[PDB]
């Protein structure tokens, strides 16, 4: 993936249902995203490599 | 997820400061004068916000 400001490499799958929803990401308590949003309007929550 | 975090936030216990607004002066049929607290004069440094 590519998104907006952001760079990755992921495996996004349709996942549930846990974020904020309204901005467009989501992290686990470290620099990573795990991860959905930014698809309009899913979960595509993503992994590492 | 948990986390420790810093940010801007208010302190524990803070009782902050209280405004109310009132009713005016009124007559049974007529409202009169305006009625305030002297909030006007009260100027507030902004600091964080
Ligand atoms: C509970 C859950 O996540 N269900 C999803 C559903 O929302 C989605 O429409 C479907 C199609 O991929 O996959 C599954």
């Amino acid at each position: 993936y590519s998104l907006y400001g952001v760079s990755g490499r992921g495996v996004f799958q349709n996942c549930t249902a846990v974020g904020v929803r309204q901005q467009r990401f989501v992290y686990d308590a470290y620099q990573n995203l795990v991860g959905y949003y930014s698809d309009d309007g899913n979960y595509y929550c993503l992994r590492a490599c | 997820i948990t986390i420790t975090y810093q940010g801007l936030f208010p302190y524990q216990g803070d009782h902050g400061d209280m405004y109310v607004y009132s009713a005016g002066h009124a007559t049974g049929t007529t409202p009169q004068k305006l009625f305030v607290a002297n909030y006007s004069q009260d100027v507030k440094q902004f600091a964080n916000g």
